[PDB]
């Protein structure tokens, strides 16, 4: 019998390479438009007695 | 009511009727024509 040589030995991965980066998230809008309005109409109330 | 220039509402009764079962089969499944007159119960009476 003879002893084993030595295995190749795993390695360390290169890694993961990053971009740094600025980001805004946009996500749907849900709400509504709003706005300013005026209304003008006239209380019309006839009674009878 | 009518005035000398001018018409005015005095008041608007606004209601809602069922059309009875025999006008929904021997009218509108039928023909598709209603009946130009309203006839049903409100306020426990019959109106036409």
């Amino acid at each position: 019998v003879q002893f084993e040589q030595p295995r190749r030995c795993p390695t360390r991965p290169e890694g993961q390479n990053y971009t740094e980066g600025i980001a805004v998230v946009f996500k749907e809008n849900i709400a509504p438009y709003k706005f300013k309005a005026t209304m003008y109409y006239k209380d019309v109330t006839v009674s009878q007695v | 009511w009518f005035g000398h220039r001018y018409s005015q509402f005095m008041g608007i009764f606004e209601d809602r009727a069922p059309v009875p079962f025999e006008e929904v089969i021997d009218k509108i499944n039928a023909k598709g024509v209603c009946r130009s007159t309203a006839k049903y119960v409100r306020n426990n009476m019959e109106t036409t």
